[PDB]
């Protein structure tokens, strides 16, 4: 998504690992990523 | 299997623990390689770090060389009982130890070459001198000094097995206050009157993270001093109101920085 | 049956596992967990009571015999070769000696041993704090031989691989056991490829203490910091001494908030909650401020 | 060499290391002294000390 | 206020005893020592005991003057032993936790009034 | 036990063994099933006596500080009684093989000291001895079981935390007993009666196990903590 | 000293340990003494207190006797393994443990007579029961019992050596928290059914002191009461000031009575 | 010649009376166990003073400066013997800044608040009420705060005194 991230092993099985959270922008992968996050969660807050 | 039995029979029979691998000829060389498996607490009160590896020490014994057995044979660990291993230490430990669940966590390997491979699973506590003046915004230097005890340059000599890439394990460490920024690795003697010993050394760089402190001391810290700043657009009159506002900022950062005092 | 005992430890040699020339030794493990003890999530571990059981064959411990097998104590334990089974990811383990040391060896006449050992082990578990009270785990115990790689010991999940008792006896405090698992991977080292083999608990923290203590009182003081606005203008005094101890009331209710967890650098489900609720409540006050001092001139 | 290992086997003949040197004839006389590499941590609640010491006698 | 008096003779031909209570405070964890002052004004270090029992002692009267402590009693006692003419002094009795010292003066803090002994040939 | 390997005769009718020789005879391999790290303790010397009668009959004696698991559900603290539980028996040897027993009856073969209670907060009301069997994938076990109850003493937790939070609650009802037009003064009650709660409720909460489940001292809590709430 | 090399080889040489002195004769008398080098953590919350002792032990050995040799023989520590000691140990003992640094703080002695003297250093915790009824205003029984595990008094008698000189350095002891009032020794043979087995005991009598506690937590709360009193003395109609007062005296009495509970 | 790598933890009796002005002479003190003054006696390998080295980073101390070694030898007569004991001291001496910015400071500045309520006009009783109460409840949290980093003595230290006597001006301004 904007921020998290889920990807899979590559054993012929599930086992999606999972990570990233807005909360933490260290684990968002790219600072476009933290960008346009960022900008959502303005366009969310404008509409509340 | 029967002549692997007898094999190991003939290299340990006569073999005299207590003389090293040329005990007159060159130095033994002595490769040092760690595997970083976890670095547990960082005490600042203690002026220390726990610090657990996979610790490995590769060196060359003639005597223990063998032929016809086209494999390196893994040993039961009670074997470095009755082999020559050298006399490693840490020199800034405080307390050491070496796992032994199921057994003792302790490898020995020889290869066909006479090539001995002595492993051992270390969690060790080790003294860091630390310069706190700047914390939370500081950076401290944490240090592994790995030397030998009894022997000299002249019958020992340390090197890192594999360059820089020796110690590994240490990008995926993670620490929940630090981040460690880079990891050094020397190799150096230090001269004394008795002789040149020689010394390993495995440095971190450690610098704290600071968004604990920013969301706990001065987050709050400056919304109560710019509530305090609310009493100057009172009116002078309301004097109930403008002192209880002052007063209880003031009670509010003494209870903020009694609570940081016991909490750090 | 000393007889028999006396033959085979005669001419026997522990340093070397078995079939050391020919195959890897294949060991089948099984685990019953007696408690996983608490978690310590300033630490980030966990402890964990075990038995701990190893199968593997040593043709060498084969015997011909009406006994077909021997029952033994840990007295021989350190007679024969044992694999060197070490977990990867233990802070600190240890085994129990009390009232005698807690293992069982068992040998049948086919040459398969059975040795069986009790241990509690503080086990690394990494905890992504992240929506805290409301985050769930999936906590690792890895274990494998410490010396020997694939090529030469291989360890094997049998079908009854790991087995629970009544998880209402455990010392879970913070969480719930939501359910187990299995794996096996090869790890590569330096010294070579390794089969390591790994049970992940899953854990799901409980939620009425910080329902109760924390987001209550926090919600409560939101709302009083509300009744500021229906308070008649010019009750100076009334309202500045409203807003502001809120205030103090928000500041002591958040320092409870970090108390379980260690110091992490991000914020958590819980500190959004109460930095929103110290925003509401210093709002309210500015709010007020704001209105007075504009409607004074 | 050999000469290492035959000195070595003979020190030990007729060794009784449950007499101190001049049991009986003179005093045992050890010179000390300490290197203190790191003076530890006080601890002001348990009125205690830690010292890290190479400690040589002689 | 703490006072440390003094007892013992002060003229012998020789064997004597100097004495020292304490009075005002508990010098239990204190280092209780004995100082000597003879003529021209310098102060000799003599002997002292600490919280341990242990003795240590001056060289110029080591093996001669003994010193040992009644805990209970809070006092410090003195024998000498082996009196020669220059012992002829002032003897003084001192207490105080030894900070740079346990040798020099300057580390006590409570002292007594002092005791002449006079020594004649 | 009895073991007819050691009979022995002679001008003796009981001949006890030091530790050297005691280990080199077989000795059941007891331990304790929800047991934790215990200490046999050696001071000055190994505290273990093994003595053996003429016929054979092995006793062994040792001392021990055992520590061991008492699963709690603390729901009701402090109004709480537990059933802690001591289990042992045989490791290695299966029921086919070593089965344990009381030496008496099985109350009168668990007795404890009239002094010997060092507990602060529970009171030792009394025990349960009883013996059962053990199924595991090893085999089928004889365990021996103790269950000593424990009631909690509830004064402390009544001058601590009760009282003073029903007397603030009583503080904050007082504040409908004045004048209308005194705002200030009553704002400043709610406003401090809840402050004061707080204070209780995290003073109260801190000495506590950190069960993340909800206890009675909570409810009461969060109740007084409402009325506080609902005065203002 | 060879002379005392054969002499000691004569000793030793034929020694069953197994046997106790005048095995099949009167019970063997052991004296004990103590002297006590610290006493440390006396803990409220676990209920025990922490000592430091210098243990020693004498017993008439008529097997160890030797003549020629006018000495006291010190030996070193390890002989201690070969010779016979006494099967005391502290019956209300938690955890304690011989130093070990830089050896095994053990002494032997043998005199001419047969005399052994057998001394430890031992740091041990000893469970103290206390009723904290009456707190701080308190006064604790703190006891140390010696008792043998495996004899009886027809095998074995305890005695204080010296009478009540046996246990030395309570005097030099001072708690940061307690005075020794006083401390006892007293000797006696619990009659067991089994039999009569000896028994010493060294009980120290601790009276708390109250320095602490008359600044701490009696004179602020005795000041806040004071305080509270203040509002009688305001007018009635000054609603917002008396309640102000009484409300915050109550709140600071809440505060000290919840931070005292946490140190305490 | 036997050379060993030791820790050892050692007591340090504390006469803590001028917290946190204080200053130690903690000891290091060892020796023979079993033999006797007759039989073994310890001397120092060069001049006692440079016998005991301590390194040039060898300092771990956080709240305390060491100040420098003294070393000593003398003897003890315990209930076996003679023992001949040698005896280092290091003096410390502790740290001021950290309960000047902590404790001295904020209690001095909560007094002068408290001193500042006699420039308030006499009719503003609630302001002063208010004012000296809340003052009060700052000298509590002060002194808790204070007190939760002291060791458990029982007679009283400095900043104890000091903190009983600002408690009593503030009292006394009410
Ligand atoms: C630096 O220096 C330190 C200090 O020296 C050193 O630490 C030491 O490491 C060694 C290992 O390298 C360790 O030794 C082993 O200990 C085994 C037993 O447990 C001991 O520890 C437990 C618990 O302690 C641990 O606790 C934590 C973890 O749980 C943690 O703090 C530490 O890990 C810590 O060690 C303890 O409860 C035991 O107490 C006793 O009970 C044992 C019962 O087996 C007994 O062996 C002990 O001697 C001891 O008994 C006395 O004390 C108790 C009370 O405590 C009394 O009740 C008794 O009456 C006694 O007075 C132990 O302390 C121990 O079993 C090991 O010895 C076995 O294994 C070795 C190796 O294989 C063999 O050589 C031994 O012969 C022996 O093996 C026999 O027994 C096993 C079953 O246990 C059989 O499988 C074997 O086949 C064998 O039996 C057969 O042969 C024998 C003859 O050989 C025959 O008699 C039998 O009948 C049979 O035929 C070994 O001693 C040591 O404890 C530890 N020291 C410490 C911590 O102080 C570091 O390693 C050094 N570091 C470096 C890097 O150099
Ligand atoms: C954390 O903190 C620690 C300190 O606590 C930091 O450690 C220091 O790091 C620096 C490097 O950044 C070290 O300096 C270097 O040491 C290496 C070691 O090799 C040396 O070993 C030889 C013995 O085997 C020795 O003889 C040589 O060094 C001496 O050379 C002459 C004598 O011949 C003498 O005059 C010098 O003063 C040296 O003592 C030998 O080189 C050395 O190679 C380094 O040289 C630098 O410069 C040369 C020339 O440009 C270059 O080629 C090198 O690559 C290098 O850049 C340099 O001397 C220092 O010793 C460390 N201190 C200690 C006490 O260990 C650590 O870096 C910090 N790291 C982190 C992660 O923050
Ligand atoms: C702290 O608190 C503890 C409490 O737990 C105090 O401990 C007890 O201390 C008191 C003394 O302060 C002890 O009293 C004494 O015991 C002696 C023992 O002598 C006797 O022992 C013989 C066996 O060796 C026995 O045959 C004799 O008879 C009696 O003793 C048995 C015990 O075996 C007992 O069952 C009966 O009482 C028998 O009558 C022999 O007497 C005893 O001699 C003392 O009595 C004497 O005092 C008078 C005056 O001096 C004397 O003339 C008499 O002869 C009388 O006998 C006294 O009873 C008590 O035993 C301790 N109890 C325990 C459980 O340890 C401790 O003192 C407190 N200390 C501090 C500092 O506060
Ligand atoms: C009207 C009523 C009148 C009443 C009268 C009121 C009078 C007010 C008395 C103040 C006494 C101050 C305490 C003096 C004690 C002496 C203490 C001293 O010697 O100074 C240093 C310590 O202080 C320190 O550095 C710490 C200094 C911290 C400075 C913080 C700045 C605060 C600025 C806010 C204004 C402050 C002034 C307000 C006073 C009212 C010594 O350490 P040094 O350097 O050797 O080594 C580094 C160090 O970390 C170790 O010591
Ligand atoms: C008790 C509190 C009382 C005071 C009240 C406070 C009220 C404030 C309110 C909102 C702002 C929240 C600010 C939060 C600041 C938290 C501090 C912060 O930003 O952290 C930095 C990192 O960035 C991060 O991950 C943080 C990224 C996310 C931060 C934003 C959080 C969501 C904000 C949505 C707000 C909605 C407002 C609506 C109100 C109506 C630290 O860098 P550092 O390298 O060391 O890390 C190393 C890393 O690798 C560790 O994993
Ligand atoms: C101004 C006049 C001056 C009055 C001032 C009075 C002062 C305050 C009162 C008492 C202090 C006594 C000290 C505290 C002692 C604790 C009280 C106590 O000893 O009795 C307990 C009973 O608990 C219990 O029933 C639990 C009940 C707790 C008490 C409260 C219940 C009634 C509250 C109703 C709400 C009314 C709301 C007002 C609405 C108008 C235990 O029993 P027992 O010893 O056998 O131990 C058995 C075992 O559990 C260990 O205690
Ligand atoms: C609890 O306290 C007991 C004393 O009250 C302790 O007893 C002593 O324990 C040691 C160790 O078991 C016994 O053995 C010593 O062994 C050394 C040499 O040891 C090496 O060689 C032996 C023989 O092959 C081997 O078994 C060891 O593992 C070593 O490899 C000798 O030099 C000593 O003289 C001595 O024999 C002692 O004998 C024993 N005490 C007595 C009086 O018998 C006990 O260990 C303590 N338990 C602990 C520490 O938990
Ligand atoms: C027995 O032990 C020896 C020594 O470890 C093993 O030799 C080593 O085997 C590895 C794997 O084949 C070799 O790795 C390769 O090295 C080259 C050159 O650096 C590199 O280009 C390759 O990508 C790979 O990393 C290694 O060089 C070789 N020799 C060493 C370490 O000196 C041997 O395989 C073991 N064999 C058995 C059957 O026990
Ligand atoms: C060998 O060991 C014996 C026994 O410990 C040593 O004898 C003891 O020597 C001391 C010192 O003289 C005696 O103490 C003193 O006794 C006199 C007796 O009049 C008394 O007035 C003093 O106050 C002090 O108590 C102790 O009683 C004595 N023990 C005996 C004789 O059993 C002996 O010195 C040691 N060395 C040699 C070389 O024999
Ligand atoms: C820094 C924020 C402090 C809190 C301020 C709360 C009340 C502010 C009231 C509005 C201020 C802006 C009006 C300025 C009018 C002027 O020009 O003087
Ligand atoms: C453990 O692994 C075995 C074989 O890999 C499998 O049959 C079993 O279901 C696993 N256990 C689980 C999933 O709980
Ligand atoms: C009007 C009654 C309110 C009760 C609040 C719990
Ligand atoms: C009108 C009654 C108010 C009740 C508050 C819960
Ligand atoms: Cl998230």
């Amino acid at each position: 998504g904007l921020f998290h991230y889920c990807v899979g092993s590559g054993l012929a099985g599930r086992e999606l690992t999972c990570r990233g959270s807005f909360t933490d922008f260290s684990t968002i992968p790219s600072s476009a990523f933290k960008a346009a996050a960022f900008f959502v969660l303005l366009s969310m807050v404008l509409i509340l | 299997m029967s002549f692997v039995k007898e094999t190991v029979d003939k290299l340990l029979k006569g073999y005299d623990i207590r003389l090293r691998p040329d005990f007159g000829g060159p130095p033994v060389c002595v490769g040092m390689n760690i595997d970083i498996a976890s670095i547990d607490m960082v005490s600042e009160v203690n002026m220390d770090y726990t610090l657990t590896m996979y610790f490995q020490q590769y060196w060359r014994d003639k005597r223990l060389a063998y032929s016809g057995i086209p494999l390196n044979l893994t040993l039961d660990n009670r074997v470095a009982d009755q082999l020559w291993v050298p006399d490693t230490y840490f020199l800034n430990d405080k307390k050491s130890f070496v796992h032994g669940v199921t057994v003792k966590n302790r490898m020995i390997r020889l290869h066909p070459d006479g090539t001995v491979l002595y492993g051992l699973r270390i969690t060790t506590t080790a003294a860091c001198m630390m310069d706190l003046r700047r914390y939370p915004l500081d950076e401290q230097n944490c240090t592994l000094e790995i030397e030998s005890y009894g022997y000299t340059t002249d019958d020992i000599e340390f090197y890192w097995r594999g360059g820089d890439k020796a110690v590994t394990g240490v990008e995926r460490i993670e620490l929940p206050q630090f981040s460690i920024v880079e990891h050094r690795l020397v190799s150096r003697n230090v001269v004394f009157a008795t002789g040149a010993y020689p010394r390993l050394s495995l440095s971190f760089r450690l610098k704290r993270n600071i968004g604990y402190f920013i969301l706990q001391t001065y987050m709050p810290s400056i919304l109560i001093t710019i509530l305090s700043w609310v009493s100057f657009w009172i009116n002078y009159d309301a004097s109930a109101a403008r002192v209880a506002l002052g007063i209880t900022t003031v009670l509010t950062m003494t209870t903020i920085n009694t609570h940081l005092r016991e909490t750090l | 049956v000393t007889v028999i005992l006396n033959n085979l430890l005669e001419g026997y040699d522990n340093k070397l596992r078995p079939d050391i020339g020919v195959k890897p030794t294949l060991i089948h493990t099984d685990m019953y967990v007696n408690s996983i003890g608490p978690v310590n999530a300033i630490n980030m571990e966990y402890t964990i009571d075990i038995f701990f059981a190893q199968t593997w064959y040593d043709r060498r411990l084969k015997f011909n015999s009406t006994i077909k097998v021997l029952r033994l104590n840990s007295n021989m334990v350190g007679k024969i070769w044992i694999p060197d089974t070490f977990f990867r990811n233990s802070k600190k383990a240890d085994a129990h000696w009390i009232t005698t040391p807690n293992r069982m060896l068992r040998i049948w006449n086919d040459g398969r041993v059975l040795y069986t050992l009790r241990l509690t082990i503080d086990a690394e578990c990494q905890l992504q704090l992240h929506n805290f009270p409301m985050d769930e785990h999936s906590c690792p115990l890895e274990f494998s031989s410490y010396g020997y790689p694939r090529e030469e010991i291989v360890y094997q999940w049998k079908r009854s691989s790991v087995e629970v008792g009544d998880t209402r006896s455990w010392r879970l405090y913070q969480f719930s056991f939501v359910g187990l698992r299995n794996t096996t991977e090869v790890v590569k080292t330096t010294s070579g490829d390794y089969v390591v083999m790994s049970v992940y608990f899953d854990l799901s923290r409980r939620m009425g203490y910080f329902t109760i203590q924390t987001y209550i009182p926090c919600t409560l003081i939101v709302v009083l910091s509300w009744v500021s606005f229906w308070i008649n203008k010019d009750a100076v005094p009334a309202r500045t001494s409203l807003g502001i101890t809120t205030v103090l009331t928000m500041t002591t209710l958040s320092t409870i908030a970090r108390k379980s967890l260690p110091k992490v650098s991000y914020v958590t489900a819980m500190d959004l909650f109460v930095s929103v609720c110290f925003i509401f409540v210093f709002s309210a006050l500015v709010e007020y401020g704001t209105l007075h001092y504009f409607v004074s001139n | 060499t050999t000469v290492f290992t035959r000195i070595l086997d003979r020190l030990l003949d007729g060794y009784d290391n449950r007499l101190r040197p001049g049991l009986g004839e003179r005093v045992t006389e050890v010179k000390t002294d300490i290197f203190v590499t790191s003076f530890g941590p006080v601890s002001d609640h348990d009125m205690e000390y830690t010292i890290d010491v190479f400690f040589r006698q002689s | 206020q703490v006072q440390l008096q003094e007892s013992g003779g002060g003229l012998v031909q020789g064997s004597l005893r100097v004495s020292c209570a304490a009075s005002g405070r508990t010098f239990t964890t204190y280092i209780m020592a004995w100082f000597r002052q003879a003529p021209g004004k310098e102060r000799e270090f003599l002997a002292a005991m600490d919280q341990g029992r242990i003795q240590y002692y001056g060289d110029s009267v080591r093996g001669r003057f003994t010193i040992s402590r009644d805990y209970a009693k809070n006092s410090v006692d003195l024998q000498l032993d082996g009196l020669r003419p220059e012992d002829t002094a002032v003897y003084y009795c001192a207490a105080g936790a030894g900070f740079w010292g346990l040798r020099t003066a300057s580390s006590y803090h409570y002292w007594g009034q002092g005791t002449q002994v006079t020594v004649s040939s | 036990w009895k073991d007819e390997r050691l009979k022995f005769k002679g001008p003796m009718t009981v001949l006890r063994l030091n530790n050297l020789m005691a280990s080199k005879i077989w000795t059941p391999d007891t331990f304790f099933h929800n047991g934790k790290k215990s200490v046999a303790h050696n001071m000055t010397m190994p505290n273990k006596l093994l003595r053996i009668t003429e016929d054979g009959t092995l006793l062994y004696t040792m001392r021990l500080t055992v520590r061991a698991e008492c699963p709690m559900h603390l729901e009701d603290f402090p109004m709480d009684a537990h059933a802690c539980p001591l289990k042992f028996g045989s490791y290695a040897y299966t029921r086919a093989e070593v089965v344990y027993e009381w030496t008496r009856e099985p109350a009168r073969s668990v007795v404890v000291a009239e002094d010997g209670s060092r507990l602060n907060q529970y009171d030792l009301l009394g025990q349960t001895v009883d013996s059962g069997i053990v199924q595991s994938s090893t085999g089928e076990y004889v365990v021996m079981t103790t269950h000593f109850h424990l009631k909690r003493k509830i004064g402390y937790f009544v001058i601590q935390t009760y009282l003073p939070c029903i007397m603030t609650v009583i503080l904050s009802q007082v504040s409908f007993w004045l004048n209308r037009e005194s705002v200030p003064a009553r704002t400043v009650f709610g406003v401090t009666t809840v402050l004061t709660m707080t204070t209780l409720s995290i003073s109260a909460r801190n000495s506590l196990p950190k069960v993340a489940y909800a206890t009675a001292m909570d409810w009461f809590i969060a109740v007084c903590y409402a009325f506080v709430f609902s005065a203002l």
